[PDB]
């Protein structure tokens, strides 16, 4: 259906990113499904927990009659608008080297696939962080020693989430704190590597880590410079597109050019598992950093265990 | 209470446009051919065939 | 009776393709059937009919949509059956072209 | 333009322009000789004043 | 594609209101430009009767 | 009796609305319909969002 | 969604162009003369202004 199939010269660079990180790739920590939706929100409903469901009773004394009641929450699904800058297509003049300029719809429609694929991840990714952040659920390792550790970095996070540690089995991290990990395991002050198991992904509890550049886990510089893995539960971000993606292509001949100018927009759902997006508080068509700050993220589960993610910290 | 649930109002798109005020179903047998609605071509502004007096 | 209806090339509005158990089936198709209503004024604007056909888990499915003053009517869905019965397992309705059906 | 756009059109209304076309090519020349100008346009609208 | 729709009908309605609208006027202007006019206001009171029609 | 709200036949208002009624023969008002329609939709850039024309 | 029906394929809305392009020349040369804008361009579109 494409005009001009992209050839063995167009090998535009694709992405630097790795941005297979969905479903089987994160086990199902990040989901990616497709599901179209009206509005800018799409919250459910269900019932919340009594605190005081039982109770101590003292037969031998009537005494009083307490009262209880039983209340809602409200889980939240916020819409993120995307969209692309329009692309000045060259008018038939990048020739002289070039084979031709018009294979310009191929090149852009290959890199915004990549580019949005990045995208969505960056966005989960941040909003992730940004929640767990508000939640309470933040390790920060920066003071103690080098500022990373083999393992009990992890065993530190597990100990937050708590007597439910088992069901985190996903670590996403930028590649800077596995290279670390390499080092530390290649350095085995405690002797408890051998040279053919110094290479391993696991953090010895049979979670593996996934590796990703992507900016939302790295900011700073130098001293400043701090890295967030963060772990995830069984589905704990979700982002749906609602397959609506649009794109025009117009002629401005008037302004010294015909310009083909390239437009495109998409909007996908992007909800944090037992967190609750404040719309008012935020906004109706949040950036991505109005999804990465704090107090935009409402905790709603009662228990931190219900709530899936931790993210952990270091420099 | 009803406090307590989360009230939800029901919506639908019915999509349900308006059309128009007057009824304009009168041409040809409509009006016995009083108004007559063709659909043909013509060039021009004027379209004059003469005839004898 | 039995009727074989010709839609002209232009009338087919929508169809799908999706495969179950690996199978190409045609699942969704929607085409526009042209009529004048049988009244007594002179209606000098044409009714349209909007014939909708589905196929879901095997069985085939259809319906009718009606347009008057800018409303949209929606008929019950009905599985018409052959004459033992079994309904169906495709749509019937075949869309011939000058490279292939 | 949209062809799934309400638009009427059938009736004999449409085709009497070329119908009658036709029946005067099947008269002969004198139809067509006769009424010329819907065939030979003038040379000049400024002359045929 | 909806937006085109909803376009589409009420400009189907719109077309034949003014094409019938203008035909109207016409028609009214060349009558009263041919003398066919009859008016009965000037008879009394000005309101619809058989005798107007006649 | 074709009954019609057309806007050229009422003319007026308050005291001085003259409605105005015609009686027509076979074939008084001819329209026809010049089938030279054209419908354009033009799209523009540079925007937040694409903006639309009909 | 929403029960859009009738929505058209993008593919076949592509194909209406050249769809109504064939039926044309199966019309006849009416209808090529009252849609020539589109077919035989203007020798200069300053006069065509």
């Amino acid at each position: 259906q494409v005009f001009n199939d992209w050839a063995y010269k167009t090998m535009s660079e694709v992405l630097d990113q790795q941005v297979e990180l969905f479903n089987g790739a994160t086990r199902g920590a990040i989901i990616l499904r497709s599901a179209g939706n009206t509005g800018d929100l799409s919250e459910a409903a269900f019932w919340a927990k009594i605190q005081g469901l039982v109770r101590p009773r003292d037969p031998y004394s009537n005494a009083d009659v307490a009262a209880k009641d039983l209340r809602q929450l409200v889980d939240n699904t916020i819409k993120v608008a995307s969209g692309t800058p329009p692309i000045n297509i060259p008018p038939s003049m990048l020739r002289w080297i070039q084979k031709n300029p018009q294979e310009a719809g191929a090149v852009i429609g290959q890199q915004l696939a990549g580019d949005t694929m990045q995208d969505m991840l960056n966005n989960g990714l941040a909003a992730g962080k940004a929640a767990f952040t508000a939640g309470g659920a933040v390790h920060d390792i920066s003071a103690a020693g080098t500022g990373l550790m083999t393992q009990r970095a992890f065993n530190a996070a597990q100990r937050i989430f708590g007597d439910r540690s088992t069901d985190i089995q996903v670590w996403v991290s930028h590649s800077s704190p596995l290279f670390d990990l390499y080092d530390n395991a290649l350095a085995n002050a405690e002797q408890l590597y051998v040279f053919g198991t110094v290479n391993v992904r696991a953090d010895a509890f049979g979670r593996p880590i996934i590796i990703t550049d992507s900016p939302a886990l790295v900011s700073g510089a130098a001293e400043t410079l701090r890295h967030s893995t963060l772990g995830l539960t069984t589905g704990a971000i979700l982002i749906e597109q609602n397959q609506d993606f649009d794109s025009t292509v117009v002629d401005g001949t008037g302004k010294q050019n015909i310009t083909r100018q390239y437009q495109a927009e998409w909007s996908y759902n992007l909800g944090v598992n037992g967190y609750a997006y404040d719309i008012a508080t935020g906004g109706k068509a949040p950036n991505p950093t109005a999804l990465a700050t704090a107090a935009n993220w409402d905790k709603i589960s009662t228990s931190i265990k219900d709530t899936g993610g931790v993210v952990l910290v270091t420099k | 209470a009803l406090s307590d649930l989360q009230v939800f109002n029901d919506w639908a798109y019915k999509t349900m446009s308006e059309v128009l005020d007057q009824q304009v179903e009168l041409f040809n047998g409509a009006t016995r051919g009083a108004i007559i609605l063709r659909s043909a071509g013509n060039t021009g502004d004027l379209s004059e065939a003469a005839f004898w007096a | 009776r039995p009727y074989i209806k010709f839609i002209a090339a232009e009338d087919i509005l929508n169809w799908r393709e999706r495969w179950v158990n690996g199978a190409k089936r045609t699942t969704l198709l929607v085409f526009r059937e042209e009529s004048d209503a049988d009244d007594d004024g002179y209606q000098i604007y044409k009714e349209e009919v909007w014939r909708e056909l589905r196929l879901v888990d095997g069985t085939y499915w259809q319906r009718t949509w009606r347009e008057n003053d800018g409303q949209l009517y929606v008929d019950d869905w009905i599985s018409p059956t052959k004459a033992d019965g079994s309904q169906f397992d495709e749509i019937p309705f075949v869309i011939f072209g000058s490279k292939n059906n | 333009d949209s062809n799934n756009i309400k638009y009427v059109r059938e009736d004999a209304k449409k085709m009497h322009k070329l119908w009658a076309h036709i029946r005067m090519a099947m008269e002969g020349s004198r139809a067509i000789k006769d009424n010329a100008k819907e065939f030979v346009p003038h040379p000049d609208n400024t002359k045929a004043t």
